[PDB]
RNA sequence: UGUAACGGGGCUAAACCAUGCACCGAAGCUGCGGCAGCGACGCUUAUGCGUUGUUGGGUAGGGGAGCGUUCUGUAAGCCUGCGAAGGUGUGCUGUGAGGCAUGCUGGAGGUAUCAGAAGUGCGAAUGCUGACAUAAGUAACGAUAAAGCGGGUGAAAAGCCC
RNA sequence: CCCGGCGAGGGGAGUGAAAAAGAACCUGAAACCGUGUACGUACAAGCAGUGGGAGCACGCUUAGGCGUGUGACUGCGUACC
C-alpha cells in the first residue's frame, strides 16, 4: 500500500491561545512555528497545513537575554535606494510588538505559498484579550 | 535452398562505421581524437 | 484485525481478503504460501514481539498472480562529455491474497 | 533595439488581451420612420429625431 | 440545421478579421448584422456579407425562418500569403506578405 | 542503392514527441526541444528513484517523532527502546500504525519505555 | 557538376557561412560526396573451390532425392506440349534437364516452360543445381560430369 | 516575385566597403578599432 | 546598490571545553527480486544448470555483439480492393536501437526466412533548399506645392468625370 | 437554383466508386495558426521538469477504492552542443 496522505479538506485543527508573558522570543517562536507547521501531529504531510490556530497575546511583554532588549536591530530595506531602515528591539516594541513575534515565526516557517497559508493562522495581540472567544481557544501552555 | 546456405561463423566481420551515434562506439571523431594534422582528412606524415 | 509480516526484503501490514503485491516468489499460481515470521497482530488487542516474530502466528496467502511490474526508463546522460545509455526494467511482482491471519 | 529570446504565443496573447473591439452597445431606434440608427447620427433614409432632414 | 458559408481567400489578414469575429460569435443573427452593419472596419463587410451568405443557404438550402437562427460557429483560418517586394534602402529588398484569409460562419437554429 | 530517410527519422522524432506530451511550448512541439526535455526528464526521473526512498523515509520519522512525542518519548528514544525490546518493525510500518492504530502505536511506546527503562 | 568554380559570396563580411562552391556537396543540386562509378564486382574463386563447391552440391542434390538419372531424355517434335506432357508424367514441374548432347528439339522445347532449364553437361552453374528442385541427368551427362569434375 | 528575390537577396554577396559592416549597414567601427589600438 | 563576516530565524546556550549513551545521515554496506561479463568446477561434451566466486562510473581510445533503412537472390512463391505502401491513434512486448497487433484516413502495391550490396540512421557545421513564426498589426505609406464644396457614374467616391 | 457587385467566394443540385478526387485537384506529415470541450491559472518568483500529491471532469466498475485528462500544494533541480 501506499503511505497516509492528510487532505486538506478533512483536516481537523483546533484553537490555542498562549500568554508569551516573559517567554523568550526564539524558544517560543520555535514552539509556534512547530505547532503551525503541524509537526506536533502524526497526520503531519509536508505539502499539507495541518497545524493548528494560535492566538499569541501579552506581544509586548516577551523576553529577550543579555543585550538583545537594546542592541538586537530590525534591518529592512524599502526599495528605494538609501533605503536600509534600522529598528532596534525595544524601538519595535514601542512601535509595533506583533512585529517582533510575527518576524520570528516567519523566519521559522517554509517560505513559500503553503508556509504563508501557515503564517495567517497566527493571530497575535499586544494585550491581554482577543476577539476569538467564538473560537474557544485552549490554553496552550507553552 | 538459397534461403538456406549461409557463410561460416566468424567470416564475415561487420566493418567499422565511423561517425554515427553515441551508442556505436566510433561517433563525432570517428576514432581519431581531437584536433591536430592527425586527426585532418588527408592529414597524417609522410613514411 | 490486522498483521504485519516480513516478506521479501520488506515488510507488509495487511489483513485479511487483502491483495498484495510482494517480490517475485518461487510458487505456483493458485498454490498456497504461509507466513511464519509476522510481527504484530492487532484485533482490539495487540499482540507483538519481545522477541522478534510472534511465537503462535501465521499468515495463510493464496497466490494469485506472478506478473512483471511497469516500464521504467533509465536515462544516463552525461552532459558535455559525448556519453549517454537508455535501459528498461520491469520488475517481477507476486500478487497474493491473505487467505487468513491465525494469531 | 531588437529581442534576444523569440516571445511566446502566450506573451502574445497576453499582449492581445486588450486589442478586443466593443460592440455598438445597443443601437436607438427613430421616433418616426421607426428604423434603427447611431445614437445622435440620422438615419439611412435621412430622419433624427422623428423629422425629416436630408432627403437626397 | 448547421449550414455554412466561407469566403476563402479574403485579403485581408486572419487577425484583423478575427476581432469582428469575436464581436459576433454566439449572438443571434439579426443582432449580428446590427453589429456588423455599425462596426467601422474593413473586416465587417466581409463578415457581413458571409454571415448574409449563410443566412441565404438556410433558408432556401435548407429550412427556413431567419428569426431563429443563431451564428454558432465563426472563426477565421489564414489563407496562403502572397510573397512580394518592398524595395527598402542602400539596395536591399523585402517580402512583404500579403496575407489572405479563409472566413467561415456556420449558422444554425438550434 | 540510395536510401531515402524520411519515414524512419519521423518515426524516431515521433517517438521523441510522444515522451514530451504535457510539456510547456516548444517543448512539447519542436522536435529540438523535446529531446533535451525528454532526456532531462530521464535523468530526474533516475535521480528521484534514488529520493523517492530518502524523502518517504524522512516523512516516516516524522511521524513517529509526532506520535510518540505524543505518548511522552521522542524518536531517538522510542527506536533505542524498539531495538533493545528486539522489536523489528520498520519505520514504514510504525508510520501507517501511528496514524492508523493509535492503541497498537500506544503498545510499541510501552514496549520501548519498558526495555528502555 | 554543371557549374562554376566562382566563390558565391565573399569570405567575409556577409553574414553568411562560408562557402566557396556552389556545387559543395552540402548544398542542394550539388554533387555527390563520394559519388560512385563504374565498378567490376566479379570475385575471384579459386578452381578447387569452384569444383569443390559442385561436388558438395551434387553430394547434397544425390542425398537429399532431388537427383534424377535417366538414360535417355529426348522430345520426338520441337513441340512445348510435348516436353510439358512428358515432364508432367515423370512428376516433375520445377526441374533443371542436363543432357551430355544438347538435343535441339529439346532446347526448343524447354524455351518457354518457365521452371524448366535445359543445360549442357559443360555449362552447369552452383545457382541452377541449387535453384532448381530436381535436377534430371542423362547417363551421358554423369559421365561427362565426373570428368568435368575429376 | 521569386526571381527578384533571389537576386535582391543577392545583392551584397561581392562587396567592398570597409567603413559599411556587410557592404551597406553604417556604425562605429572604423572609431572602436582604431580606439582600441 | 541592501542587513550583508553564523545560510536565515533566532540563541546566553541552540556557544566553547571534557566525558558518555542515543538517533538522523549517501547511489557506501546489508535484505529481497532481476540482468550481464570473467574465472573455477561435476556433468552436460557441440552447452546449460544444481552450482560457485567475483565483477559491471567512464572521456580519448581499443575490443565484442546487435537493430533498423533502400536495393538483389530465395520470389511466376507468400500477403493485398474482404483492402498494400504511406499518414494518424491505441494496446501489447524486448536490456536497447526496435518489434507485433489493431481503429480511422488512404487507395495499389508490399514482402517472410536466410544470404548479398550499401548514396545505410543528423540537432548542431555563422550547413544548403523550401515552408512558417518572432518582433507586430509595430515603424512606414517616399519632399510641409494645399485643399474645400456641389453634381454625375457606381454595389461602394477624400482620390474617377464635370 | 440561391447569396453576392451580370464579381470573388460559397451553399445546394448533378456527374462520379470516391469531390475534405473540383482544376489552388493522388497521398497529405511537421513547424505555424485557429475553433470547441475538461482541468488549472489574477498573493505569487527562477532550465518549467521530476518524486510526492489533494481536488475536479470523463469512462468504467457487481461501490473492489482502477484508467485517462488536468494538476493546487510540496522535496529536489542553473538547457544541449
Amino acid at each position: 500500500m501506499k503511505t497516509f496522505t492528510a487532505k486538506p479538506e478533512t483536516v481537523k485543527r483546533d484553537w490555542y491561545v498562549v500568554d508569551a508573558t516573559g517567554k523568550t522570543l526564539g524558544r517560543l517562536a520555535t514552539e509556534l512555528a512547530r505547532r503551525l507547521r503541524g509537526k506536533h501531529k502524526a497526520e503531519y504531510t509536508p505539502h499539507v497545513d495541518t497545524g493548528d490556530y494560535i492566538i499569541v497575546l501579552n506581544a509586548d511583554k516577551v523576553a529577550v537575554t543579555g543585550n538583545k532588549r537594546t542592541d538586537k536591530v530590525y534591518y529592512h530595506h524599502t526599495g528605494h535606494i538609501g533605503g536600509i531602515k534600522q529598528a532596534t528591539f525595544e524601538e519595535m516594541i514601542a512601535r509595533r510588538p506583533e512585529r517582533v513575534i510575527e518576524i520570528a515565526v516567519k523566519g521559522m516557517l517554509p517560505k513559500g505559498p503553503l508556509g504563508r497559508a501557515m503564517f495567517r493562522k497566527l493571530k497575535v495581540y499586544a494585550g491581554n484579550e482577543h476577539n476569538h472567544a467564538a473560537q474557544q481557544p485552549q490554553v496552550l501552555d507553552i | 535452398r538459397l534461403n538456406t546456405l549461409s557463410p561460416a561463423e566468424g567470416s564475415k566481420k561487420a566493418g567499422k562505421r565511423l561517425g554515427r551515434g553515441i551508442g556505436s562506439g566510433l561517433g563525432k571523431t570517428g576514432g581519431r581524437g581531437h584536433k591536430g594534422q592527425k586527426s585532418r582528412s588527408g592529414g597524417g606524415v609522410r613514411r | 484485525m490486522y498483521a504485519v509480516f516480513q516478506s521479501g526484503g520488506k515488510q507488509h501490514r495487511v489483513s485479511e481478503g487483502q491483495t498484495v503485491r510482494l517480490e517475485k516468489l518461487d510458487i505456483a499460481t493458485g498454490e498456497t504460501v504461509e507466513f511464519a515470521e509476522v510481527l504484530m497482530i492487532a484485533n482490539g488487542e495487540e499482540v507483538k514481539i519481545g522477541v522478534p516474530f510472534v511465537d503462535g502466528g501465521v499468515i495463510k496467502a493464496e497466490v494469485v498472480a506472478h506478473g512483471r511490474g511497469e516500464k521504467v526508463k533509465i536515462v544516463k546522460f552525461r552532459r558535455r562529455k559525448h556519453y549517454r545509455k537508455q535501459q528498461g526494467h520491469r520488475q517481477w511482482f507476486t500478487d497474493v491474497k491473505i487467505t487468513g491471519i491465525s494469531a | 533595439a531588437v529581442q534576444q529570446n523569440k516571445p511566446t504565443r502566450s506573451k502574445r496573447g497576453m499582449r492581445r488581451s486588450h486589442d478586443a473591439l466593443t460592440a455598438v452597445t445597443s443601437l436607438s431606434v427613430d421616433k418616426t420612420s421607426g428604423e434603427k440608427h447611431l445614437r445622435h447620427h440620422i438615419t439611412a433614409d435621412g430622419y433624427y429625431r422623428g423629422r425629416k432632414v436630408i432627403a437626397k | 440545421m448547421e449550414t455554412i458559408a466561407k469566403h476563402r481567400h479574403a485579403r485581408s489578414s486572419a487577425q484583423k478579421v478575427r476581432l469582428v469575429a469575436d464581436l459576433i460569435r454566439g449572438k443571434k443573427v439579426s443582432q449580428a448584422l446590427d453589429i456588423l452593419t455599425y462596426t467601422n472596419k474593413k473586416a465587417a463587410v466581409l463578415v457581413k456579407k458571409v454571415l448574409e451568405s449563410a443566412i441565404a443557404n438556410a433558408e432556401h438550402n435548407d429550412g427556413a425562418d431567419i428569426d431563429d437562427l443563431k451564428v454558432t460557429k465563426i472563426f477565421v483560418d489564414e489563407g496562403p500569403s502572397m510573397k512580394r517586394i518592398m524595395p527598402r534602402a542602400k539596395g536591399r529588398a523585402d517580402r512583404i506578405l500579403k496575407r489572405t484569409s479563409h472566413i467561415t460562419v456556420v449558422v444554425s437554429d438550434r | 542503392a540510395r536510401v531515402k530517410r524520411g519515414v524512419i527519422a519521423r518515426a524516431r522524432h515521433k517517438k521523441i514527441l510522444k515522451q514530451a506530451k504535457g510539456y510547456y511550448g516548444a517543448r512539447s512541439r519542436v522536435y529540438r526541444v523535446a529531446f533535451q526535455a525528454v532526456i532531462k526528464a530521464g535523468q530526474y526521473a533516475y535521480r528521484d528513484r534514488r529520493q523517492r526512498k530518502r524523502q518517504f523515509r524522512q516523512l516516516w520519522i516524522a511521524r513517529i517523532n509526532a506520535a510518540a512525542r505524543q505518548n511522552g518519548i521522542s524518536y531517538s528514544k522510542f527506536i533505542n527502546g524498539l531495538k533493545k525490546a528486539s522489536v523489528e518493525i520498520d519505520r514504514k510500518i510504525l508510520a501507517d500504525i501511528a496514524v492508523f492504530d493509535k492503541v497498537a502505536f500506544t503498545a510499541l511506546v510501552e514496549k520501548a519505555k519498558a526495555a528502555l527503562a | 557538376v554543371t557549374g562554376s568554380g566562382k566563390k558565391p559570396w565573399r569570405q567575409k563580411g556577409t553574414g553568411r557561412a562560408r562557402s566557396g562552391s556552389i556545387k559543395s556537396p552540402i548544398w542542394r543540386s550539388g554533387g555527390v560526396t563520394f559519388a560512385a562509378r563504374p565498378q567490376d564486382h566479379s570475385q575471384k574463386v579459386n578452381k578447387k573451390m569452384y569444383r569443390g563447391a559442385l561436388k558438395s552440391i551434387l553430394s547434397e542434390l544425390v542425398r537429399q532425392d532431388r537427383l534424377i538419372v535417366v538414360e535417355k531424355f529426348s522430345v520426338e517434335a520441337p513441340k512445348t506440349k510435348l516436353l510439358a506432357q512428358k515432364l508432367k508424367d515423370m512428376a516433375l514441374e520445377d526441374v533443371l534437364i542436363i543432357t551430355g548432347e544438347l538435343d535441339e528439339n529439346l532446347f526448343l522445347a524447354a524455351r518457354n516452360l518457365h521452371k524448366v532449364d535445359v543445360r549442357d553437361a559443360t555449362g552447369i552453374d552452383p545457382v541452377s543445381l541449387i535453384a532448381f528442385d530436381k535436377v534430371v541427368m542423362t547417363a551421358d551427362a554423369v559421365k561427362q560430369v565426373e570428368e568435368m569434375l575429376a | 516575385m521569386d526571381i527578384n528575390w533571389r537576386h535582391n537577396q543577392s545583392t551584397f554577396y561581392h562587396f567592398t566597403s570597409d567603413h559599411r559592416i556587410s557592404g551597406w549597414k553604417e556604425t562605429n567601427a572604423m572609431y572602436v578599432a582604431l580606439n582600441s589600438q
